[PDB]
């Protein structure tokens, strides 16, 4: 109905997926998902209003009651959202992904009568198509995409993309029984394009970020002060998180370029907030910054009054997991190259990377850490060190030696959240970071870990120490 | 010319006169208005000497001290055991920074020797027990900030900060 | 009888914008929903047929039903694909059922008003109607006469009249429109796509997270493969009266509500559209 | 000829003292009837200068402003400031229209300059505070139809409709 | 900063004289790239004056002039009849959106007064006869845009659109 502010953003290394899994496909490219920046915003959103109900009621609400209480201003089943979102990436006209051909014929050759897995690799500068039955033949081809020789690198050394590669590298071709040669054809043409539109990575992805409100939703009982904690949530999101795959480690970390408000009543206390950070000299002004906001939505800003709305819902302690911001975890370092970073982070967070390893040893904790802090991993109880030891490293009862304890982790006695933190794949990690730049050259590493709900009053000073030697080792 | 001088806040009586001058010009770094303190310092990597109270340097960036960089310099029969130091006002690990700095500022920083014939096993210490809360209400918070009482009729938030903010690691031999 | 249903993809290919293809993805849609079936030596034994290749694919030798599930999953991305590259705009047969119905209007002694709208993102109208609804669980509003996809005549008229209400208030509003005791004096036609750059449908994906989910607990992303209307599209409709003082407010609504939305979830940018052009005919 | 001027509706009123004619000719433009008002007329790409509001050209299709129509010159000390037209009754975007007019009568807008020194960013404005109703009924429902209330007690009628017929974009700054 | 002309296209050659800078900064806001124009900028409620060429403010809805967004100054020789104006980039309604804007900018559009001496009834006119587009790339696509016979080799591109966008309204007295 009106336009409420405008944003210039920019992330770096975006991994945005579309249908396909990519930010390119045979139809169109998109860089930027406007249904990502308003899913976001809400994950964001939540995630600040129960920072906000702990560090004054020390109560959380489930998501489904946040949302509730903000449908006024994000929507739900039963009313429009009143805030719309309109990405604009400058230079988003048509472009796509176009195979203008690859020459086979060879590898049809090669794969007949047979069963093997045709594994691509695309280092070396030319596309080679490994065979496991034992050949590597190197294929010509010519696309629209111009692999930039850096991002073939950035893929290479970065473990995390090569890790999420093997889902976009083979298949696993069976020519035994009838195998015409066209539909093989077919077969690893696909695979070609599944394969090289991962690659369509770019640096320093720009876009527009308009914001429209619709007047007619009227203040209804308390909508402005719910919207400005709405636009509060935001900033919170452009300071420290990412659009797109994988923003827990960096890749698609936003940066602010220009805000402009043009509803000062609504958003000029946002609109110079933001302007606090088009220019970060040191790291020590940026985290005092980045407290400094955390801090005013905390108690000066708007205040407990439409948290005693009698709609919210506290969480079960044993049946919900919810993240909330805590403010003492927030390290920052400048970075001096990017790409470096990004690769690093491997190292901070792999059970063997050698940066936890430099800094945690007995190798329990680390895994029990990484497991409390690293997302889902693949535990099994195979080989003694799943058996106890972690189980150990996590009773809420039972020993302090560790500083970590999941609420209803119980030794054997695992009825939700052991399963929650052992057997859920689709876990994010607590440990998250990102990477900041501004107007000016300067670049700095955010360090952050959010805090969960299954922590029973986790030790707040260990894991702070351990978060700045993270932070040191990989940059 | 512009100096200022670190004070700590332990949890012993090595602070009621340390230094000459508390105001020198016109407004301190550290200020109390409203709602507590703010523009906090913290230095990380130095212990405090709680016995001839001073800061003693250990490479641990797990390793903190807080204190207040108060307008001064001390007492005129010094300047052979302080860290003075000229910082560009970004260097410095503010906390709840309200007003912007003047980009160069020196500290005299409390320094010991690093007493090297013991190793320097340092516990974690918080601050509570309010008896010496109370101490410091008006030991260390009346002489340089005498606003106490007479503006901050709400020297009790002064307090609602302490409960949380400062700590540090002390060697307590 | 079942071989249409193994040649239905073959006649999507080599057709193209000459099959009908609300039935064609109808019929599509039970190989979809007994794929498994489908892939029992049941392919007929063609050779251009799609289905030989999952065939060929090897996904989880292990688990026969896990494979036959990632290779359905496939297959929808494949029948999405399909369908948006090879069902093309041929809107030849759209100019001339614009021109004849514009020619019957002036025999009527109409004024009309012709306005081409082009899509600016990719726009989704009649996301609840069926068309793909049993493949994708999501729609596109489509003729199956016209063999097009199109914007209802009252969504339209809904769009323009929710704004001159919010304009020139409701009684303006029904003095246009009408109410449940005068009939309105503007007549709207469908929308048809007249011209296009490029593909007329495209693949895309909503994979919500966090929608009626408790705590991070619920989380699990349940992705949703649906076909939009692609960006770049030109849409065509004609608005047509005999009252002359009502085409003020009309002139001056068009061009304001296609810049906000005008199908589904235009809250997150997808249903944008231009104002390409407006013609003007008075009945003289 | 036939002349009518063109008057703002904001919640704004420099509304008083502009022009001069009151009755001037047998008949009127803008009607308020026994149904609510009529023949209200609308400028789109304009947003009134709430100040001593006057019609700013803008170019926005957004924009709009609602006012009615009463017949007059304004103060003739113009001609330099306010806009002068000659429209066929025809072109005008008359909202609730009862009868039309001769197919020729000019209008007079407060008119100025785009100010090209600033910003004009626009916001949205209606007519709540029911008690700028009543001013405008005393300002202009009275000064021009001071029919109303001696002969038209459908004052619950034309509170209504103002609140539902003249909502405009103003400059805010 | 930046500022930019109004050029609209009207059938006739009286749109020549019309320029004072070629480029000016590094930028124009009409882009043409190898699929014809971009950023059309609309005026409603204006209609051209052919008679020596220019914008007459009317008042329907019904009337626009589009035209494009060349980077400049006028002529030099102007303060009486063109009408500049800041906007933020936001409140033009641009045809065939293809970039982003820079969210405020200043524009001049060629005015002209509305000349209250003759009803100003105006009817629509489409730009045919494409000698008169062949000539007008010539004219405003030879004389600005001179990448036609740069790099562009399809020219017949913007005759497609010439023959099929740029419309507009004239008085036509």
């Amino acid at each position: 109905e009106e336009l409420l502010m405008s944003l210039k953003l920019k992330a770096l290394y975006p991994l945005t997926g579309g249908y396909n899994r990519h930010s390119i496909n045979p139809f169109y490219e998109e860089l930027v998902r406007p249904t990502e920046i308003k899913g976001l915003w809400r994950w964001w959103n939540r995630v600040l209003f129960n920072t906000l109900a702990y560090s004054t009621k020390g109560k959380l609400y489930t998501y489904e009651s946040i949302d509730r209480l903000f449908e006024d201003v994000f929507g739900s089943e039963n009313k429009k959202s009143a805030v719309r979102l309109e990405v604009i990436t400058d230079e988003g006209n048509d472009n796509r992904f176009e195979l203008s051909y690859v020459e086979l014929d060879k590898v049809i050759d090669c794969l007949r009568n047979y069963k093997r897995k045709v594994s691509l690799d695309f280092i070396d500068n030319t596309l080679i198509a490994e065979i496991e039955g034992s050949t590597k033949i190197p294929i010509s081809f010519k696309s629209n995409l111009d692999i930039d020789k850096i991002i073939k690198d950035l893929v290479h050394n970065n473990k995390l993309l090569s890790f999420e590669l093997l889902g976009f590298k083979s298949v696993e071709i069976d020519a035994t029984k009838i195998s015409d040669k066209k539909i093989l054809k077919e077969i690893l043409r696909d695979l070609i394009t599944n394969y090289l539109e991962y690659f369509n990575i770019k640096q320093e992805v720009t876009f527009t970020l308009n914001i429209y409100l619709d007047k007619s939703r009227e203040h209804k009982q308390n909508f402005e002060d719910k919207l400005k904690f709405a636009l509060y949530s935001l900033l919170v999101f452009i300071l420290l998180g990412g659009i797109g795959r994988k923003t827990s480690r960096g890749f698609g970390s936003l940066s602010i370029i220009d805000v402009k408000c043009y509803d000062n009543s609504i958003c000029k206390k946002i609109e110079d907030l933001a302007k606090n950070f088009l220019k970060i000299s040191s790291g020590n002004e940026l985290k005092s910054k980045i407290e400094s906001i955390l801090d005013c939505i905390k108690n000066s800003c708007i205040d407990t009054l439409y948290i005693e709305n009698n709609i919210l819902s506290e969480i079960d302690p044993k049946k919900n997991v919810v993240y909330f911001i805590n403010s003492d975890l927030f390290e920052v370092k400048r970075i001096n190259d990017k790409e470096k970073v990004l690769a690093n982070i491997y190292k901070a967070v792999s059970s063997e990377g050698c940066c936890i390893k430099s800094i945690i040893t007995d190798k329990y904790v680390r895994k029990s850490f990484l497991i409390a802090f690293g997302g889902y991993r693949k535990v099994e109880k195979d080989k003694g060190l799943d058996i106890g030891f972690i189980k150990n490293y996590l009773c809420e009862t039972c020993e302090t030696v560790s500083s970590f304890n999941i609420v209803d982790f119980l030794l054997s006695e695992g009825s939700f959240m052991s399963d929650y933190i052992l057997q859920y794949e689709h876990r994010n990690s607590l440990l998250r970071f990102k990477l900041i730049s501004d107007n000016s050259n300067n670049s700095y590493l955010i360090g952050y870990i959010l805090h969960s709900s299954y922590f029973k009053k986790i030790d707040i000073k260990y894991v702070r120490c351990i978060l700045e030697k993270l932070t040191y080792c990989v940059i | 010319s512009t100096q200022r001088e670190y004070v700590f806040i332990p949890i012993t009586n090595s602070i009621t006169i340390d230094v000459k001058i508390t105001i020198g010009g016109s407004d301190h770094i550290t200020n109390i208005d409203e709602r507590g303190i703010h523009n906090v310092l913290v230095i990380t990597g130095y212990a405090v000497d709680e016995k001839n109270g001073r800061l003693v340097p250990t490479l641990d960036p797990c390793d903190y001290v807080k204190g207040i960089l108060v307008a001064g310099t001390p007492q005129q029969a010094q300047s052979n055991d302080f860290l003075t130091l000229k910082l560009p006002a970004n260097k410095l690990y503010l906390i709840r920074k309200k007003g912007n700095i003047s980009d160069d500022l020196k500290i005299y920083i409390p320094y010991s020797s690093p007493d090297a014939r013991n190793s320097m096993k340092t516990k974690p210490v918080s601050i509570s027990d309010d008896t010496i809360v109370n101490n410091i209400i008006k030991e260390v918070f009346d002489k340089i900030y005498n606003i106490t009482q007479k503006e901050k009729v709400k020297i009790e938030k002064v307090k609602e900060d302490i409960k949380e903010l400062f700590s540090y690691y002390a060697l307590e031999q | 009888a079942i071989d249409f249903l193994v040649n239905i993809l073959e006649l999507i290919k080599e057709k193209q914008c000459n099959i009908n293809l609300f039935s064609a993805i109808s019929l599509t849609s039970i190989v979809y929903n007994n794929f498994g079936e489908f892939l029992s030596n049941n392919q007929s034994y063609s050779t251009n047929n799609p289905l030989l290749k999952y065939h060929i694919i090897i996904l989880n030798d292990k688990n026969k039903t896990k494979d036959v599930e990632e290779k359905r999953n496939i297959f929808k991305r494949e029948v999405a694909e399909l369908i948006s590259r090879n069902f093309k705009l041929d809107g030849e047969k759209v100019r001339n059922y614009f021109d004849s119905l514009k020619e019957v209007l002036k025999s009527l002694k109409y004024t009309i008003v012709d306005v081409e709208i082009t899509t600016r993102t990719r726009a989704l109208i009649g996301v609840s109607t069926s068309l793909g609804k049993l493949i994708f669980g999501s729609g596109i509003s489509f003729d199956p006469y016209m063999n097009l996809p199109y914007i209802p005549a009252s969504e339209i008229k809904g769009i323009v009249r929710s704004y001159i209400e919010g304009k020139l208030g409701e009684q303006e509003a029904e003095e246009i429109f009408g109410n449940e005791e005068r009939e309105g004096n503007v007549n709207f036609t469908d929308a048809y796509p007249t011209r296009s750059k490029d593909f007329l449908f495209v693949p895309d994906v909503i994979t919500p997270h966090y929608n009626g989910k408790k705590s991070e607990a619920d989380a699990e992303p349940r992705p949703v493969i649906h076909l939009t209307i692609a960006p770049k599209v030109t849409f065509r409709f004609l608005i047509y009266y005999k009252r002359e003082d009502v085409g003020k407010p009309i002139c001056d609504s068009m061009p304001i509500i296609l810049i906000r939305g005008l199908g589904a979830r235009s809250s997150v940018g997808y249903s944008l559209f231009e104002l390409r052009k407006i013609e003007v005919i008075k009945a003289a």
